[PDB]
């Protein structure tokens, strides 16, 4: 449920997307 | 690459999409970073709509959530995504601050993003191959 905690993880995945 | 107009380019596109009206070469850098963004929030849509319901924003609260959250944003790495996120995130607070009129906050965010990009983001923009480097990424 945590704020920063799931913003970080989609923010990761998204990232790998583009590598 | 000046971060201040990059903040409120910004937060104005993000509001003025919403419906929300705002008194705010390198054109390329702001329409490949709301691109990336609008794309961000497209996709996990489902997830910021459960975060934006937890903000839970006061007058008094505001400024400690956007320290707080960031914060552990980048605790332990910096990336483009997560910077990407940075954005989204200060757009979310942004929209759900004049969903409870807090006009002023917006301004106050827009501030709190710009000083945050300057004093923490830049050197790692910087030694990273700067914005141009994220254009590459996200662009084609």
């Amino acid at each position: 449920v945590q704020i920063a905690r799931k913003l970080q993880c989609i923010a990761d995945q998204f990232h790998r997307l583009h590598v | 690459y000046d971060n201040r107009e990059i903040v409120m380019k910004y937060i104005h596109y993000k509001l003025s999409q919403r419906g929300y009206e705002w008194d705010a070469e390198s054109e390329v850098v702001h329409l490949t970073l709301r691109q990336a963004g609008d794309d961000f929030s497209r996709r996990y849509r489902r997830d910021f709509a459960e975060m934006s319901s937890q903000l839970h924003l006061t007058p008094f609260t505001a400024r400690g959530r956007f320290a707080t959250v960031v914060e552990e944003l980048f605790r332990d790495g910096v990336n483009w995504g997560r910077i990407v996120a940075f954005f989204e995130f200060g757009g979310v607070m942004c929209v759900e601050s004049v969903n409870r009129e807090m006009s002023p906050l917006v301004d106050n965010i827009a501030l709190w993003m710009t000083e945050y990009l300057n004093r923490h983001l830049h050197t790692w923009i910087q030694d990273n191959g700067g914005w141009d480097a994220f254009v590459e990424l996200y662009g084609p």
